[PDB]
């Protein structure tokens, strides 16, 4: 029913997106797409 | 420049040396401006479209309305029972304030932007 | 109303306003000449686009001989 | 024939002012 | 009052002055095409059909009228340049004479049925209100334009009792009005073969004669019938609409690609010939043919008929126009005179230079002159500093073989630059710009107004098509919703099936 | 013959003739310059 | 009450996403334009067709990825799978461009689908259809610019693109190559969107700042019930504040909510019909008596001259990278340039 | 009382499935090196 | 007289009337398990 | 080829394991719906 | 005569904007 | 109202709902990862490696250029790197 | 300049012909009241 309390679930996947996304703009400076 | 072509100058020279296009805040202005010409269409259909019948076919459906009448002039829950079956439930407003705010907030945050 | 000759000779032509035939009627019927005519669009469309390619069908002004 | 250029648009106008002030006193006169 | 959008809707239920007003609309028309022909007659200069043919001076009908076989005036001349004829009263001027005295009796047909428009026959027997059994209407005109469609194939175009249609070449060289014999094989779909034209009309007249007799005897279902609202004249606007803007769509398109029906003696060429280098190819052709038997240069270019150099040719490419340089090509580039010749660019070396064609993308294009492998050798610089290819530094000389510079040569720099951006427009001609007061600059053919108008009127009639489709199936709610509708009937869960009471949980 | 019963008065308001001259007026002073060319 | 209609019964349902007959027709085809595009920017070259890296896996970004046109050398080719090009080979398919008219097609049928949609659900819920009816200015845009566009020309090559930067590239090529900013049915489609977007916001603003005091607290949200008959904020005073104001206003609910359906409908239908013109290069290109006068007269100078001279720089400078095909080769001496630059 | 799988479960697992694998091979993308 | 082209053209008119056919198999299957009650 | 197994056998699993997760509360769903 | 044409047309907008805001028809309450 | 489904709120806070799902979900971002790091979508899609953009002494764009032969144009490309 | 000769009467019948249409009907309009 709620035995996960929301404000955790949508913490968690707070810095889940915060890591992803950063992951990606890292890639931008780095490989591919970096003009290095 | 004060002038049509003068402006149409100023935007191919900003776009030669700024790169506008490619910048963040001019694409949020193209947001705020289109979403802008979006909402303003949805807001317009679903008003017209729930429309609470008051005069007849020979006539224009604006004589519906009488400057200062007291009840509102549309069946705001069709118009939402219309748009969030159209998408979802949850992505439509129930609330006048609420909508009419986000109308007023979309394109002038955009517009903030992109000046 | 007025009648005139030409109005009684045409009268039974516009008699029946309203009559159906019931149910479905040839609605299946219907149905399988708006398919056969949607294939032979298809093909017509996909020769005139040169994506069906036939025998002796050359889609060019050389047609003209 | 070289004609005067302006003449098109003074014949047309010195027919259509004076005819649009008739057709606008009669329609308003019919629908009363 | 009804608001000024919506005067002719007290058309709705009164038959009679509906067809008064359908009679007025088709007197307007008729009268516009006898108009339109008499102005373009007065305008039309029959003397060259090779150089100034009909489609560079703005014709617009006189090229329809010459599709199905009006070739003549009654003043002697005929459009494929014979002279001496004599066309019988299917004149180019009869034919416009005869929809000026249609486009007159029209009229007093629709003063009759405006002032009659009480006719019994527009009353239902049985309730004595006006109606309009609109399928068997359909099966009635469907069943003529059915008879009408096979007859125009059968007789017409086949020439058994007509007089065929225009036909040409390949290359636009030859043409005029031929009778023209079915194509029944798969070919027939093939839009570049006119037999297909021919088949066409036979079968589908065929067709549409025996779908005329079944929509007459045949009563529409009543799960169709409601759907689709056959009691309400709008739905017949609605789905009329949507036919036309597709047969507008249709038009266009063989209009802009060509096709069997769209020839390019009386539209133009089309963009494609000069994107494909059609014309250029047979040129070439026909000058390495005539070169392997033996032919000088000379001799090979001068067999090269002018009518099929002035194809090759961008000022008669449609894409090269705008949307506000008006009239005739002719006031554009000028009226076409004569071809000046083939012209061959040589360097100091004796190397041939080929200059690079404009492509119809660019109102302007630079002058590059290249050899047979495509290597740049040659240019008109623009910083003139550091240049590597000059005119003046290469040697650039150009050499005229057939036509009017035939065996000419020139090697004065400006000069032969002046030549060289002249070649990026194709062949070279020589134009007279005084007679129109020309401007330079080049106009679209009725190929390119033609797609362009009809183009945009299809698009437009998809939104009449969308509107009056609207009216139709909600019409219960035109002048607003029920003011009376409750909010468990658009709120969710209360019925199962949305809209349906009786489906109430 | 009775007069015909389909005729209805036709109206435009005042703000109507307003907007309508507006949008002539400036869609004249948009295509002016293209037909002087 | 056969299958027919146990199956209307199902398709209308009442659930969480309304499906309806139109769903048929929508929900597929919406899927693969979506599932295309978001497949062909993470994973599929413009190699082959254009010379251009745009994916993900290419090393680009959100901003340069694109599903990109196919080349030339296809004209108008529909690029089925099946068709003669790829001969149902998916990895050439890509490779061709086939993504393109394969977003390009299921998008157009997912537009009529969804308009279908707004038809279906509005006769359901028993309001008029003007909604659908709006949505007909997107589809004549989509329609005029992805489909006409590029088949007035000499291949889907030169249709947009489906990627962000594509689309910038389109939109310099038609100031370029159409002087598209002279159009005046262009324009008019800007003054119906900036028409739309002004609208839009004095419309909110205006009545959140004639809000009638409903409720007690500082926010004015919660003073709201969505089934009250009384209007939210004074007309009246909305009125009288933008007559003093502006000098007009609004005094009519109606004709106010229906203007906002007309000013940006109509301006998006009046650029559609200036991109069919352009589909012929039918461009308002020039003025032609401004062109006689600068050629004779070498000191007459206009913001019209000025605007030209850009033109024919973006054609010459981007003209042999942007059209590959044609091989252009343009050595340094004939490129356009000012002083020093 | 709730059904598991609906027609509302399909459209979500339609989108969400594919995002994830999507997400996954272009986070492997980042570590490419020429 | 049956080209490559052809064959396709049939290939995709069978793949496609699978489709819709399967398509509508399933769809009139579920509408007859799970009826609205009336 | 061998790589596409690899590719596979994760969203495999993953179907396997929610599938015998849900298994008991799908069968009432069935079943209520006769 | 484009000169008088263009000053024109924008002279009749401005006695246009004259009359719909001091001649307008008075919005009425109910 | 509502239309009977169960509310998500109520399902992203279940057990149940994230004993399913944190396996399906890292399974779906190791199974894309996988996709890539084998090299597989380089094959499925014909996207070019870093290395197989040009051959080595070459800068022409391997352009198609050619309607149906466009397939056997691509594969005698990319035959000029093996 | 040298402009097209037939814009002055293009744009005084496009402007002059809408205009009166209107005009008429507004009259009308008023006297019925
Ligand atoms: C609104 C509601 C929305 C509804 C949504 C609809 C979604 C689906 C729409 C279907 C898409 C249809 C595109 C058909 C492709 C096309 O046209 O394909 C084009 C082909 C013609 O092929 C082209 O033809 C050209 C000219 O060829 C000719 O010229 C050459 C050189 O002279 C050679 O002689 C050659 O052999 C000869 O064929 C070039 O060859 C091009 O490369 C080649 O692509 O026509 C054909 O398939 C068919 C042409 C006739 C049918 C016309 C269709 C109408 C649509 C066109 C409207 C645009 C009108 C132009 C206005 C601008
Ligand atoms: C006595 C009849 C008659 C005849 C013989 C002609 C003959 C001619 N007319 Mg005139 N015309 C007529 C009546 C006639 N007209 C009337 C009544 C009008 C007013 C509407 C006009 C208006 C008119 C105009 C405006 C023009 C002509 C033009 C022409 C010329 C070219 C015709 C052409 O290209 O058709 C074109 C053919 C078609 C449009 C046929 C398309 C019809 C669609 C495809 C049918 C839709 C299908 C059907 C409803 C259902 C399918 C049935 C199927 C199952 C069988 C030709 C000299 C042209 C010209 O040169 O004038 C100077 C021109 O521009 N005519
Ligand atoms: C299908 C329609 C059609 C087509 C394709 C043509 C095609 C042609 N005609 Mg013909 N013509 C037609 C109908 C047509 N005509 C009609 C109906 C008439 C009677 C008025 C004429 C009278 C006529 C004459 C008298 C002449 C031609 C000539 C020509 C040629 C040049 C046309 C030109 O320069 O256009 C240029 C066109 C434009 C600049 C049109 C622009 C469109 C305007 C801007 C529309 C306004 C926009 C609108 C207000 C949008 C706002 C709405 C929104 C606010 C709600 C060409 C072959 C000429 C020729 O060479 O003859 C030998 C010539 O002298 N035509
Ligand atoms: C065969 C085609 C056809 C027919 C018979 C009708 C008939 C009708 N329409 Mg429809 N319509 C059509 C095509 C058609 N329409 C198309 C293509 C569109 C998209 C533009 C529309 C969009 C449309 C709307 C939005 C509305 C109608 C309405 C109506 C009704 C009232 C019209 C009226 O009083 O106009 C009166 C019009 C005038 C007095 C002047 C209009 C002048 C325009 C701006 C330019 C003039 C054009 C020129 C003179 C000649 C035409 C050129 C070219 C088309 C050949 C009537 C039943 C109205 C309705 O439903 O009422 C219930 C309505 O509101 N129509
Ligand atoms: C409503 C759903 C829908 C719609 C409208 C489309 C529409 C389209 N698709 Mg898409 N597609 C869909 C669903 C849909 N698709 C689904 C679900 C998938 C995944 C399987 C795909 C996968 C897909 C691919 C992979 C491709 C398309 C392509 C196309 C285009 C060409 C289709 C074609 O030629 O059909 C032809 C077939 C028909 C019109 C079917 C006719 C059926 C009639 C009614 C019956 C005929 C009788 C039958 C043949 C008898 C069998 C005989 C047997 C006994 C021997 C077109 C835009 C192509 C494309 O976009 O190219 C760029 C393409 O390559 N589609
Ligand atoms: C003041 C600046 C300004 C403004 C306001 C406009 C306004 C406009 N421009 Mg112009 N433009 C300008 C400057 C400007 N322009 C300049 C300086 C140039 C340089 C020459 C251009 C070049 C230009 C071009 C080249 C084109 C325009 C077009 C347009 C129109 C776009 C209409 C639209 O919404 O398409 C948006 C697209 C649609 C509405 C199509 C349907 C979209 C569907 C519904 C989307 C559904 C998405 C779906 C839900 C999934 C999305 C998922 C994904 C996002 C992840 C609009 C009238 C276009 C036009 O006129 O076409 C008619 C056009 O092609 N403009
Ligand atoms: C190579 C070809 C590839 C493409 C081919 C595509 C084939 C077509 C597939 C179409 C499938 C879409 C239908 C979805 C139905 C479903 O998943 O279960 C929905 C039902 C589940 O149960 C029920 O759900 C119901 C609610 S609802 O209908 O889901 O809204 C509820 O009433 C009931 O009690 C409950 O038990
Ligand atoms: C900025 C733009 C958005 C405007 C903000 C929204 C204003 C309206 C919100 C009012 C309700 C407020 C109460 C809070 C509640 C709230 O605002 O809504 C959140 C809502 C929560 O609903 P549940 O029933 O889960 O929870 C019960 C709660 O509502 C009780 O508080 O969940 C969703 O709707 C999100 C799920 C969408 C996930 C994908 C669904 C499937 C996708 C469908 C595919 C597209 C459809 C096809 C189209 C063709
Ligand atoms: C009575 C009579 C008669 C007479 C008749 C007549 C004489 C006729 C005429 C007629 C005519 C003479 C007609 C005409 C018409 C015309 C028209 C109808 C036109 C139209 C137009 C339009 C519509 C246009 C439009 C436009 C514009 C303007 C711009 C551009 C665009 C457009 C195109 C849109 C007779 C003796 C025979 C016989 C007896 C009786
Ligand atoms: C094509 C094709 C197909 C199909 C396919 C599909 C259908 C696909 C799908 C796919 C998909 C379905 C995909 C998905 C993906 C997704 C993604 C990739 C996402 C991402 C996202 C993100 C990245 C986000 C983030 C963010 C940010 C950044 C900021 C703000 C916040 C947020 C969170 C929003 C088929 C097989 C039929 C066959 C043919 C071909
Ligand atoms: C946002 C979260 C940080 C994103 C990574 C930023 C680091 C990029 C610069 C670098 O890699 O040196
Ligand atoms: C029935 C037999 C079909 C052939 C009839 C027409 C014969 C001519 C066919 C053709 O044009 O090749
Ligand atoms: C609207 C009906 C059409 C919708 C579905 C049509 C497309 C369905 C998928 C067809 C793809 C399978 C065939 C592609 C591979 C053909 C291989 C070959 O050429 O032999
Ligand atoms: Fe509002």
């Amino acid at each position: 029913g709620g035995r996960i309390p929301l404000w955790i679930v949508a913490t968690v996947a707070g810095m889940g997106v915060i890591v992803i996304v950063g992951l990606f703009f890292y890639g931008a400076y780095a490989g591919l797409g970096s003009s290095l | 420049p004060l002038g049509i072509s003068g402006t149409f100058n100023f935007m191919i020279v900003f776009q030669a040396e700024h790169n506008i296009l490619m910048h963040p805040f001019h694409q949020l202005g193209v947001a705020g401006v289109f979403g802008g010409a979006l909402f303003c269409a949805m807001h317009g259909s679903l008003v017209t479209s729930s429309l609470i019948r008051e005069t007849t076919e020979t006539e224009s459906a604006n004589y519906g309305y009488k400057f200062g009448q007291e009840e509102e002039t549309y069946n705001i829950v069709a118009a939402h029972g219309y748009f969030g079956r159209l998408i979802f439930q949850y992505a439509s407003f129930n609330n006048s304030r609420s909508l009419h705010f986000f109308l007023a907030a979309w394109p002038v945050v955009g517009v903030w932007f992109t000046a | 109303a007025r009648r005139t000759w030409l109005g009684d000779i045409l009268r039974p032509l516009n008699s029946e306003y309203g009559k159906v035939a019931p149910g479905w009627g040839t609605t299946p019927l219907m149905a399988v000449f708006m398919g056969l005519f949607l294939v032979f669009l298809l093909i017509i469309l996909e020769i005139y686009n040169s994506t069906l390619i036939l025998d002796g069908v050359n889609v060019s002004w050389k047609a003209l001989g | 024939m070289e004609v005067n250029q302006l003449g098109l648009i003074a014949t047309a106008l010195f027919v259509l002012v004076p005819s649009v002030f008739l057709i606008i006193l009669y329609v308003q006169t019919e629908s009363q | 009052g009804l608001p000024w959008y919506r005067v002719h809707t007290v058309l709705i239920n009164d038959p009679g002055r509906l067809i008064a007003a359908h009679l007025m609309h088709t007197a307007l028309v008729a009268g516009w095409a006898g108009s339109m022909a008499l102005y373009e007659l007065a305008t039309f200069d029959p003397s060259d059909p090779v150089l100034n043919p009909m489609w560079r001076q703005g014709m617009f009908v006189l090229p329809f009228m010459a599709r199905l076989g009006v070739t003549g005036s009654w003043s002697g001349w005929s459009i494929t340049g014979e002279t001496g004829i004599d066309p019988g009263f299917w004149s180019f001027e009869g034919v416009a004479l005869a929809h000026i005295v249609l486009s007159g009796l029209l009229f007093l047909a629709a003063c009759w049925h405006w002032v009659y428009w009480d006719l019994e026959l527009f009353r239902d027997p049985r309730t004595g209100e006006p109606a309009l059994d609109l399928p068997k209407m359909f099966g009635i005109h469907l069943f003529l334009a059915g008879l009408l469609c096979f007859g125009f194939g059968a007789f017409h175009l086949t020439g058994l009792f007509g007089p065929g249609m225009w036909v040409s070449d390949p290359y636009g060289l030859t043409g005029s009005v031929q009778p023209v014999a079915p194509e029944w094989g798969p070919d027939g779909f093939n839009p570049y073969n006119p037999g297909g034209v021919v088949a066409h009309h036979i079968a589908a007249g065929i067709v549409g004669i025996i779908a005329g007799l079944f929509h007459i005897l045949v009563r529409p279902p009543q799960r169709l019938y409601k759907a689709l609202r056959m009691g309400n004249i709008e739905t017949v606007l609605s789905s009329s609409i949507a036919a036309v803007f597709f047969a507008a769509f249709v038009v266009a398109g063989t209009m802009w690609y060509g096709s069997a029906t769209t020839p390019i003696e009386l539209f133009g060429p089309t963009r494609y010939q000069w994107d494909s280098s059609y014309f250029q190819q047979e040129i070439n052709r026909r000058v390495q043919a005539s070169l392997a038997s033996g032919a000088t240069l000379e001799e090979a270019w001068s067999a090269i008929p002018e009518k099929l150099a002035f194809y090759d040719y961008i000022g008669n490419n449609p894409a090269k126009g705008g949307l506000f340089r008006t009239g005739p090509m002719n006031k554009g580039d000028g009226i076409a005179q004569a071809w000046k010749g083939h012209a061959v660019f040589r360097n100091k070396e004796g190397e041939e230079l080929f200059v690079r064609r404009m492509p119809a993308f660019f109102e302007s294009f630079p002058v590059i002159l290249t050899d047979k492998n495509g290597v740049v050798k040659a240019d008109i610089p623009f910083r003139r500093a550091e240049s590597k290819y000059s005119f003046e530094q290469q040697g650039v000389t150009v050499s005229f073989y057939g036509g009017e510079l035939n065996g000419q040569t020139f090697t004065d720099p400006p000069t032969v630059k002046s030549y060289a951006r002249k070649a990026i427009f194709g062949e070279i001609f020589e134009f007279d710009t005084e007679t129109l007061n020309s401007d330079g600059i080049f106009r679209t053919s009725p190929r390119g107004w033609f797609t362009f108008a009809h183009a945009v009127f299809a698009l437009l009639f998809f939104f009449g098509h969308i509107w009056h489709g609207a009216r139709t199936l909600f019409r219960d709610v035109f002048s607003g919703i029920d003011p009376e509708l409750s909010p468990e009937q658009v709120e969710w869960g209360f019925y199962q099936k949305v809209g349906d009471v009786t489906t109430r949980r | 013959m009775e007069p015909n019963p389909n005729r209805q008065p036709v109206e435009l308001n005042r703000t109507s003739l307003y907007l309508g001259l507006l949008l002539i007026l400036v869609l004249a002073l948009l295509f002016s310059s293209y037909f002087f060319n | 009450r056969g299958w027919f209609d146990i199956l209307d019964d199902w398709l209308k349902r009442d659930r969480f996403v309304f499906v309806g007959w139109s769903g048929i027709l929508l929900f597929p085809c919406a899927y693969l334009a979506l599932g295309g595009w978001l497949t062909g920017t993470t994973f599929v070259t413009s190699w082959y067709t254009h010379g251009l890296a745009s994916s993900y896996l290419e090393g680009c970004n959100f901003l340069t990825v694109a599903v990109s046109t196919p080349a030339n050398s296809m004209g108008h080719s529909l690029l089925l799978l099946w068709g003669p090009e790829a001969q149902g080979d998916f990895t050439r398919w890509c490779q061709l461009g086939g993504l393109w008219t394969f977003i390009a097609l299921h998008g157009a049928f997912g537009l009529i689908g969804f308009m279908l949609r707004q038809f279906e659900i509005a006769r359901l819920v028993g309001v008029r259809p003007y909604n659908a009816i709006a949505f007909s200015a997107p589809i004549a845009v989509f329609v005029s610019v992805f489909l006409i566009y590029p088949l007035g020309q000499s291949s889907w090559f030169f249709a947009p693109s489906f990627g962000v930067a594509a689309i910038f590239r389109f939109l310099l090529f038609f100031q370029g190559f159409h002087n598209w900013t002279l159009n005046p049915f262009h324009m008019m489609g800007v003054a119906g969107v900036l028409g739309g977007a002004l609208l839009c916001a004095i419309h909110g603003a205006t009545v959140e700042n004639t809000l009638f005091q409903d409720g007690e607290g500082a926010s004015t949200f919660r003073a709201f019930n969505p089934t009250q008959a009384e209007e939210t904020y004074s007309m009246v005073t909305a009125n009288r504040f933008w007559s003093q104001i502006f000098g007009i206003a609004f005094s009519n609910k109606r004709w106010l909510h229906f203007f906002m359906l007309f000013v940006p409908v109509t301006g998006l239908w009046m650029s559609a019909i200036g991109v069919v013109g352009l589909a012929l290069n039918l461009r308002s290109y020039d003025f032609i008596s401004q062109e006689i006068r600068a050629a004779e007269d070498p000191e007459f100078e206009t913001f019209y001259t000025k605007n030209l001279l850009l033109n024919e720089g973006i054609r010459a400078w981007m003209a042999p990278q942007d059209q590959p095909h044609e091989n252009f080769v343009f050595p340094e001496e004939v490129l356009p340039r000012g002083n020093a630059l | 009382s709730y059904p598991i799988f609906t027609v509302r479960w399909v459209a979500v697992h339609t989108l969400a499935v594919p995002t994830i694998f999507f997400l996954g091979a272009i986070a492997a993308m980042q570590f490419i090196q020429r | 007289t049956i080209t490559p082209s052809l064959k396709g053209f049939f290939i995709g008119l069978l793949s496609g009337a699978v489709v819709l056919g399967l398509t509508f198999a399933v769809l009139i299957a579920i509408s007859q398990i799970d009826k609205v009650q009336r | 080829d061998w790589r596409v197994l690899v590719v596979l056998l994760p969203v495999l699993l993953a179907a396997g394991w929610a599938v015998r997760n849900i298994l008991p509360y799908a069968v009432k769903q069935v079943q209520k719906l006769l | 005569m484009e000169t008088i044409t263009y000053v024109f047309i924008f002279a009749c907008i401005i006695a246009l904007f004259f009359f719909a805001i001091f001649f307008r028809e008075p919005p009425r309450i109910t | 109202g509502t239309t009977g489904e169960r509310p998500f709120s109520d399902i992203i806070t279940s057990v149940r709902y994230w004993v399913i799902h944190s396996i399906t979900i890292p399974a779906l971002f190791i199974a894309g990862w996988l996709f890539v790091s084998t090299g597989l979508a380089y094959d499925v899609f014909g996207t070019p490696r870093p290395d197989s953009y040009y051959a080595q002494e070459q800068r022409s764009i391997p352009l198609v250029t050619d309607r149906f032969e466009a397939k056997q144009q691509v594969e005698t490309f990319l035959e000029q790197l093996k």
